[PDB]
């Protein structure tokens, strides 16, 4: 009748479930005032285990997402990107063994909370105790544990995988002039531990674009019967791994007719 | 006891840049199997396990050529064997399409059904040959069978499912295929509400 989803509070802006819930469906609003709801605050769900895309998507206007001491096992991949307002996150109290950076890669976060999860050590979240020395996202405050496959427990801080940091990256043209009508080649590379995935992210290209293969991953980019309408064009190539991301890029220039 | 059989084989693929392909396989055994894929980790390639991990999507998005034009392999293992099977993966160009490959010209829209009733996702594609419409719902191939009867593929495309119950609520997609290759709608999603 309301809209409101069972046990819990909703006004036009936010919704309040506080009180312990067994139910394991993300609590959905009833109407299209869902891209209006700026706040969502989740707690003492036991049984809410994932989270997916479809429960986020529709909450396009969400700032701050609190889910705490409830059953979260896992968030699929891309829950997060129809809601690029979204600064503040609070995912502690869960059970949470795990955590991809690229979960935020779309996000601008101010706070992001993390404590009291089981925590695995692994290269995988290398990235947390990256974020926290770098003072990003408020986790320089936070007092995060992991588990080595020993059943040690220790503190972040005193993690130490070997083998497992940050990709580098390099292009082989540091600008790019071509006659419009005409061919030209470019290759970016990306190397480091673990081996970074490589990609030129050139959809708004209007020319046409392949993409092929060459301890290093390297793609070669071919533009072929280059159009003026590229002038200007900022080639971007981008490199990934587990711990984190690089950025390269060049400078198009197209002349002619 | 028994060794793993795919009962499902992964079928060649030929797509188009920037969209999407999948390939699937599930296997059977005794004890119950673990499926695979093989060939760098990439957010562009996605494993999607099924049926307690005896089963596997590899959906590929979004499609990159000629990099990504490869023969994947799914393998299947339980403690009296480990087996195989393999897929290929074209990828064509913009302007290289064929006159006929499968175009979607109208897709499926966002939409609330009331628990119980009956919902209907809609799918309309054209090409040449005339291309086969399959539905896809939160990366994974839609079995009527298992609905079972409840869950219909009409004639004109839609995806009809009666009485809606939880479960039905995703991400669905239509996906049009001929010889010529396949096409991946936009996806379209069904949200499920009370009562
Ligand atoms: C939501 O907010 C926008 C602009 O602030 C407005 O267009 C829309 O009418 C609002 N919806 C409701 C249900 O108040
Ligand atoms: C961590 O231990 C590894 C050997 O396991 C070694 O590579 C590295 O130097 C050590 N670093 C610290 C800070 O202990
Ligand atoms: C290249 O692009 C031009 C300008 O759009 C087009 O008219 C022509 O058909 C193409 N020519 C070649 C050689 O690719």
């Amino acid at each position: 009748e309301t809209g409101c989803p069972a046990n819990c509070l909703c006004s036009k802006t936010d919704i309040n479930c506080k009180k312990p819930d067994d139910g394991n469906l993300f609590p959905l609003l009833e109407g299209q005032d869902s891209r209006n709801i700026t706040s969502i605050h989740i707690e003492n769900w036991k049984n809410l285990q994932t989270l997916n895309a479809v429960d986020m998507e529709l909450y396009t206007g969400l700032q701050r997402l609190t889910i705490r001491n409830s059953g979260l096992r896992n968030i699929q991949p891309r829950a997060f990107a129809k809601n690029p307002h979204l600064r503040y996150i609070d995912l502690s109290g869960n059970r949470l063994t795990t955590l991809s950076w690229q979960l935020f890669q779309t996000l601008r976060l101010f706070d992001l909370r993390l404590e009291r999860n089981p925590f695995q050590c692994s290269c995988d979240i290398r990235w947390i105790q990256l974020w926290q020395e770098k003072g990003e996202a408020n986790l320089q405050s936070q007092q995060l544990h992991c588990m080595n496959l020993d059943t040690a427990v220790i503190l972040l801080r005193n993690m130490n995988i070997t083998q497992c940091d940050l990709p580098e990256i390099s292009v082989s043209h540091v600008n790019l002039t071509v006659r419009e009508g005409e061919n030209a080649v470019i290759t970016c590379q990306g190397s480091g531990s673990p081996l970074p995935d490589v990609d030129w992210t050139v959809a708004d290209l209007h020319s046409i674009n392949t993409h092929q293969t060459n301890n290093v991953h390297a793609i070669q980019l071919t533009l072929v019967n280059v159009t003026s309408e590229d002038n200007g064009f900022l080639l971007t190539c981008i490199a990934e791994n587990v711990v984190g991301m690089s950025q390269a890029s060049v400078l198009l220039t197209v002349y002619g007719t | 006891e028994s060794p793993p059989v795919f009962i499902k084989k992964p079928v060649d693929q030929i797509g188009v840049s920037g969209g999407v392909a999948s390939f699937v396989c599930q296997a059977t055994g005794d004890p119950k199997p673990r499926v695979t894929w093989n060939k760098v980790n990439s957010q562009r390639f996605e494993t999607i396990e099924f049926d307690e991990s005896a089963g596997a999507v590899l959906r590929i998005q979004p499609l990159r050529t000629p990099r990504d034009e490869n023969i994947y392999e799914c393998v299947a293992q339980n403690p009296h064997g480990e087996v195989t099977v393999h897929a290929k993966l074209t990828v064509l160009r913009e302007d290289q399409l064929p006159p006929g490959f499968p175009n979607i010209d109208m897709g499926p829209q966002l939409k609330v059904v009331e628990r119980t009733r009956t919902a209907t996702m809609l799918c309309a594609a054209s090409g040449n040959p005339d291309p086969e419409i399959t539905w896809f719902k939160d990366f994974l191939p839609v079995d009527p069978s298992t609905s079972n009867g409840r869950i219909k593929q009409l004639r004109s495309g839609g995806l009809q499912i009666e009485s809606s119950e939880e479960t039905d609520q995703g991400k669905y997609e239509c996906v049009a295929s001929n010889s010529a290759g396949v096409r991946y709608s936009s996806p379209a999603n069904l949200y499920v509400r009370v009562r």
